[PDB]
């Protein structure tokens, strides 16, 4: 019922942001703010009225809300939306990150702010549609429609200090990676649909109907490989990862594009929702390769993050390492590891959002991003180094922050499954602490290594400090009280885990 | 007794207020907030102890909420209070209050006053979380928070990069220890299904009746986490380097909080270590070797803070030796007494540093007894308690209990190592005392020094921790055996002090002869650098890490997946050569395609 409005309110808001630019240059930011305010209010209303804490696991499918409309009846294609605990959590996270993205670009008084705002809303609507669609063609449609505004924002509104050609190259590389992976996913979807059509005789793209599809061993492996290649590009999983630091480096200076669609983890939701239930035996066979890819991703991202002289690339490689942790969690087949994966994705979204916002503020003050041109900024700034210290301690897995809770539940479930990957991942956590301390001391501690870092800098604004402290409060409350988030997603995790382990 | 959570709430409130003050408050107001938060923490601890002794030493449990509940994985936010928890809580709160008062005097005129007090208040709150936790995950929360506060306080002077490097080393080595502790947590939850200490002890022997390898592994990783936190073998190298922080930070880390967490972890999970005797024997061996190496390192050192650091390392080795000989009560008693006299020694060392206009070399120092009598008497009684001077100091009674517990349990070599370590302890302690305080001259802070002065004497040994019914009783020694053991320990301490007076109180003529000899300089260079452990961990863990980072800084996998892009570019550039614009070549290509199509149709027919 409210799911089509949840998807369509960003699109109508973006159209109104573009159209209301003639009323004034300061108008579209307010329109975008009310748009994500209404979206977040609807998401919280769905959270309150869903009764997710009292919902028990009944088996796939089990949706707390559901909408259906025929879209292409020739192929049996429908606009078919469904929300449950995991999808509702990611929709709430999408709404909150969109609110933060609108609030982060409040000072842009550019003459074409309407198109920037419209592209931001179209990105957010695409992410919401990805999290809500349970039709394969519709899910793929959202998966690929959310990339065009990201491309145009990176290419046209990106890093102004860098050359234009670097922005074009980064946007084109990101688009090529994501769309080629999406086309491989579309081939896998089409082959699965044709297998189901040959088995039964009905045209369908609905994910509930494609679950009970008899596939030979090896065909299911190929379909799982196509799905996993798409999700591994978007997660990212090594070596399908360089698009993420390249796009983060040439992103807009405010950082709203990072918060809009890049930092929201749709690929692991696709792995939990689509890769494991549709192909359970193939995923059980693929689990060692995927989890060793996760181990390699954790250590590779840690070694890249330690070696970066740039803050944005550093945080991108932190994202690579944490997504390696989540990838290890997904193929365990454990309820505890899955709940820890959900907590880890939410906490990583919050922590990386705070880190990227603070990096944007720091670049605004000091007009550079190289870590060799700064140092000793604790005495030159009022609020920024302490909040950046809090977020850097958050991403190394410190208790009191939700990252520790998510990573430790992941490792508990994984050790209940496999010990060696767990112990290597915990040494990866040591590596994560290493790169966090390296970033902290190259950025804010020591003596000034240039001239711009030796001058006093203006403090952060009240709205910006308000949203940063809101992120701080949310991370602390997730670290100390993660229970409502756990009972929200307990039914979906239970259904996915029971389908994965009862069909292998 | 219901105010058990206030001992965390008050330091947390103080930390939050002093962090969000951002130095805008006055130094008097910031000092009042910080030392008042720790003072009401100590006062609530005193009321808790009064109610605990009035209730007949009953173990108290106060749940607050459930931290996580995922199926069988149930971790709660519950605090527990037994005799051991009360002992460590009283030690942390009282010694931290005294250190906070001395810091309120000491940090005057310094930048970062409120930041310092907020970090110390968070340190105190995290230690109360550590010592009050009833399950392993809450104790891990306190463990990691204590490590974070130690990292934040070691590199307090952020302008000097050496402090930052020391903070990195401390946090990285302690994080490796915490990862080993995490391994222990994972094994224990996988085998027993719970992390509560009582429940783990209850369901351990029923589950481990057939196989004991997993419990042995869990206790081994518990020992690894303990030696990571307590600066023992093989994770001890961070202490000396991370000694670059302020004096109250050093006193809080070395006496009150940080190095006693491993001892508390071994004593709290003593049942699991009791059903795995080889791991407990390894605890004893690790403590003996660590105390011997720490004594030999402190013998030849030229920095007073570093000497006190290796003295603290030797005392934690003594506590680990006491834990390895199942002398748990002796270990906790030595923890309390060592906290008292090490806090006194560190605060008096800070007074000496301030009086000697920021000089930290002992050989530059000389004749400070005449300049400052009170600090000299502080150093005298602190070194007498550290060297176990008989019948007047609490350290003598603590080490006597440790050695009697080692002797009564049939551990002969550990007792011999303890006697040798006591000899070397008196040696380096009075060596540094005689070098600093003898030779040729070249109400806020007095009260904690006086309180620690009283507590470093036999009055500190008059306090007995209520560990009966929590930790098992040590086996009793014979009257003649304990008498000759006390006589031997006193004789060893007096002989060490007298030979230190023979060597360093007068002109160091034969000492220079050993120092300048080739085997003497070899041994001095070996013991000065902590037996090459820091060099080994630099060449085995740091340098290959830096080399791999330098090799991978160009992202080889990115180039590996960019190889198809350059292949496509090269193929397109090569294929564009066919578009030369010549019509005759176009007709020739059409005829070539006709030949190819016809030949392919004839072959495949
Ligand atoms: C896990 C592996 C198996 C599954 C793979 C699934 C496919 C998706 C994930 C892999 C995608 C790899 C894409 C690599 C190229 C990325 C795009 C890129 O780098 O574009 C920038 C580049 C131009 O940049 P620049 O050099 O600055 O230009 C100035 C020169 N005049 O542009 C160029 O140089 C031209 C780019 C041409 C188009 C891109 C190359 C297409 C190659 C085939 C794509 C399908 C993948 C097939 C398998 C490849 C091998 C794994
Ligand atoms: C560059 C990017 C794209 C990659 C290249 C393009 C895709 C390549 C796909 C190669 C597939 C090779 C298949 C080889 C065997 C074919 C014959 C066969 O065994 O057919 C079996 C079956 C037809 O017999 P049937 O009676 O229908 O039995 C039903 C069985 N469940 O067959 C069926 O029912 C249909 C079988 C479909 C198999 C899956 C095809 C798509 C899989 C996803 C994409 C490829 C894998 C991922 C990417 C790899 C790296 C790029
Ligand atoms: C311009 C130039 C540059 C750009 C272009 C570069 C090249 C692009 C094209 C690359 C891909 C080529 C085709 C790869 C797929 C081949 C499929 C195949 O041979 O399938 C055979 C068989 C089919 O299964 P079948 O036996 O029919 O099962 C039914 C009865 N059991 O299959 C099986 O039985 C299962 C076989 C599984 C292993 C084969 C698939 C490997 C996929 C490699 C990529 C993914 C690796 C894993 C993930 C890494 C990280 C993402
Ligand atoms: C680790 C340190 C020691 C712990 C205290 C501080 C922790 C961090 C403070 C911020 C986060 C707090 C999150 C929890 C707040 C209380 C809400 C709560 O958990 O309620 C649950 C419980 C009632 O529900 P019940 O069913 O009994 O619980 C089982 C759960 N299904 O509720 C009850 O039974 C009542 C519990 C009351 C607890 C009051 C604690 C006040 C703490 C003030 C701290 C101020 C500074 C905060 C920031 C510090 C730095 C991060
Ligand atoms: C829980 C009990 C203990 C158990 C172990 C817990 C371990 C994990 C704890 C996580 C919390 C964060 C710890 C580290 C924070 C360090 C922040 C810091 O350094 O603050 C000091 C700084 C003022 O220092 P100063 O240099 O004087 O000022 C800047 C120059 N003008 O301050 C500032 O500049 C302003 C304040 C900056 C941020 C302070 C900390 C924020 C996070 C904690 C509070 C969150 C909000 C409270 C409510 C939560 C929800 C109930
Ligand atoms: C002890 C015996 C048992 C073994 C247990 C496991 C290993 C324990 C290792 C203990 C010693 C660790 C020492 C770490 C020192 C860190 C501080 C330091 O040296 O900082 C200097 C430098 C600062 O960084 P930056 O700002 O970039 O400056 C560049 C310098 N010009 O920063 C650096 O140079 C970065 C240093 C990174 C250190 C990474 C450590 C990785 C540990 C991996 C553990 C593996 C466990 C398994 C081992 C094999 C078992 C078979
Ligand atoms: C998807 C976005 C998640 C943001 C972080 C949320 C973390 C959970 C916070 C829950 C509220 C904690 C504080 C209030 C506790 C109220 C308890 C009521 C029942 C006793």
């Amino acid at each position: 019922m409210l799911l089509p409005w949840l998807i369509l309110i960003p699109f109508i808001g973006g159209f109104l942001c573009w159209q209301t630019e003639r009323f004034g240059v300061k108008v579209p930011r307010w329109i975008a703010l009310i748009t994500m305010g209404l979206t977040l209010a609807l998401s919280l209303q769905l959270w309150l009225q869903g009764g997710y804490s009292l919902t028990q696991s009944a088996g796939i499918p089990q949706w707390q809300s559901e909408f259906d409309m025929p879209w292409i009846p020739r192929f049996g294609i429908s606009i078919h939306l469904a929300i449950d605990g995991l999808s509702l959590l990611m929709v709430v996270l999408t709404g909150l990150l969109g609110v933060l993205a609108v609030l982060c670009s409040w000072k842009e008084i550019e003459k074409y702010q309407g198109f920037f705002h419209l592209n931001l809303m179209w990105i957010l609507g695409g992410v919401i549609g990805v999290f809500l669609a349970i039709d394969m063609f519709l899910f793929f449609f959202f998966w690929e429609m959310m990339l065009v505004p990201m491309y145009f924002l990176i290419a046209l509104w990106g890093h102004k200090a860098s050359d234009g050609k670097t922005r074009i190259t980064a946007a084109t590389k990101f688009f090529i990676y994501t769309q080629a992976s999406g086309l491989v996913m579309l081939i896998a979807i089409l082959a699965l649909v044709f297998v189901h059509y040959n088995a039964t005789g009905v045209w369908t793209f609905n994910y509930e109907e494609l679950l009970n599809t008899p596939m030979s061993s090896g065909v299911e492996y190929l379909l799982m490989l196509g799905f996993f290649i798409a999700f591994a590009v978007k997660m990212p999983v090594v070596p399908l990862h360089g698009w993420l630091p390249d796009a983060h480096s040439q992103a807009p200076t405010a950082g709203s594009v990072d918060l809009a669609g890049i930092l929201l983890k749709t690929a692991a939701y696709g792995l939990l929702r689509f890769s494991l239930p549709l192909f359970p035996n193939a995923s059980a066979e693929f689990a060692p390769i995927a989890m060793w890819l996760g181990v390699i991703g954790i250590f590779y991202g840690a070694w890249m993050a330690f070696a970066q002289t740039d803050i944005k690339r550093l945080i991108a490689y932190t994202s690579v390492s944490h997504m390696g942790f989540v990838l290890i969690a997904i193929y365990t087949g454990s309820q505890l590891a899955y709940q820890g994966a959900v907590i880890q994705m939410i906490a990583h979204g919050l922590s990386a959002a705070g880190l990227f916002i603070l990096c944007g503020q720091l670049y605004e003050r000091i007009h550079t991003r190289d870590m060799r041109m700064m140092g000793g900024l604790w005495s030159k700034m009022k609020w920024l180094p302490a909040l950046s210290l809090f977020f850097a301690v958050a991403t190394l897995g410190m208790p009191g922050t939700g990252n520790f809770v998510g990573e430790f539940m992941i490792l508990f479930g994984s050790f209940q499954v496999v010990p060696v990957i767990t112990v290597i991942s915990t040494f990866g956590l040591v590596f994560a602490s290493v790169y966090s301390l390296a970033m902290l001391h190259r950025a804010y501690f020591g003596k000034a290594k240039s001239q711009i870092a030796s001058q006093e800098l203006p403090g952060m604004s009240l709205r910006e400090l308000f949203m940063i402290l809101l992120l701080v409060v949310l991370l602390v409350l997730l670290g100390f009280y993660p229970q409502p988030i756990l009972d929200t997603s307990h039914s979906a995790i239970g259904n996915i885990q029971q389908w994965f382990v009862n069909s292998v | 007794m219901n105010m058990l959570a206030l001992t965390i709430i008050l330091p947390l409130i103080g930390f939050v207020l002093l962090a969000f003050s951002r130095g805008r408050w006055s130094e008097n107001v910031s000092a009042i907030v910080g030392v008042g938060s720790v003072g009401l923490a100590a006062l609530v601890t005193a009321f808790i102890g009064v109610d605990f002794f009035a209730n007949g030493e009953q173990t108290y449990s106060q749940p607050l909420w459930t931290w996580m509940s995922v199926g069988d994985f149930n971790i709660g936010f519950n605090l527990v209070l037994d005799g051991l928890s009360l002992t460590m809580l009283s030690v942390v709160t009282g010694v931290g209050f005294l250190i906070h008062m001395y810091a309120s005097w000491y940090m005057r005129g310094e930048e970062g006053y409120s930041r310092f007090f907020a970090y110390t208040n968070l340190f105190i709150a995290s230690m109360v979380v550590l010592v009050l936790a009833d399950n392993l995950l809450l104790m891990y929360l306190g463990w990691e928070g204590v490590g974070l506060c130690s990292y934040l306080l070691i590199g307090f002077y952020y302008t000097d990069p050496k402090n930052g490097a020391a903070a990195m080393k401390a946090f990285v080595v302690t994080r490796v220890g915490d990862v080993f502790l995490a391994f222990a947590l994972f094994i224990l939850y996988n085998e027993l299904g719970t992390l509560n200490f009582r429940e783990m002890v209850e369901l351990a022997p029923a589950h481990f009746a057939d196989g004991n390898n997993m419990l042995m592994w869990a206790t081994l990783m518990l020992l690894g986490g303990a030696v990571g936190k307590s600066a023992q073998l093989p994770l001890q190298t961070w202490l000396a380097d991370a000694m670059a922080g302020p004096t109250p930070v050093s006193a809080l880390i070395h006496a009150a909080t940080m190095v006693t967490a491993g001892v508390y972890l071994i004593a709290r999970t003593h049942g699991l270590f009791l059903m795995t005797p080889e791991v407990l024997h390894l605890v004893g061996i690790v403590g003996a070797v660590t105390l011997l190496l720490a004594g030999f390192a402190a013998l030849v050192q030229t920095d007073i803070k570093r000497v006190l650091a290796y003295s603290t390392m030797s005392q934690i080795g003594y506590m680990f030796l006491a834990l390895g000989v199942q002398a748990w009560d002796a270990a906790i008693f030595h923890l309390m007494t060592h906290a008292f006299f090490k806090a006194l020694l560190f605060l008096a060392s800070g007074s000496v540093i301030l009086a000697c206009h920021h000089e930290q070399n002992i050989f530059k120092m000389g004749g400070l007894r005449k300049s400052i009598p009170l600090v000299y008497l502080c150093f005298l009684v602190g070194g007498a308690a550290l060297s176990a001077l008989p019948l007047v100091t609490a350290g003598f009674f603590s080490k006597d209990e440790i050695l009697a517990g080692a002797m009564a349990n049939g551990h002969i070599n550990l007792m011999v190592a303890g006697l040798v370590g006591a000899f070397m302890t008196s040696l380096y302690t009075f060596r540094m005392i005689f070098i600093v305080f003898h030779g040729k001259e070249q109400v806020t802070h007095s009260l904690p020094l006086i309180v620690l002065l009283i507590l470093s004497t036999f009055v500190g040994a008059l306090i007995v921790p209520p560990l009966q019914g929590v930790l098992p009783q040590t086996t009793e020694l014979a009257h003649g055996s304990m008498l000759t053991l006390e006589i031997t320990s006193g004789v060893v301490a007096v002989v060490g002090i007298l030979l230190a007076a023979w060597l360093w109180l007068g002109k160091r003529t034969l000492v220079t002869s050993i120092a300048n000899s080739a085997p003497g300089r070899l041994l001095s260079t070996w013991w000065y650098n902590a037996w090459g452990f820091d060099w080994l961990y630099d060449k085995v863990f740091v340098k290959p890490f830096l080399g791999i980072a330098w090799l991978l800084k160009r992202d080889p996998l990115n180039s590996m997946m960019n190889i198809p892009a350059v292949l496509s570019r090269f193929a397109g550039k090569g294929l564009l050569l066919s578009e030369n614009g010549y019509l005759r070549w176009y007709v020739a290509s059409m005829s070539i395609g006709a030949v190819v199509v016809l030949a392919l149709l004839m072959v495949l027919r």
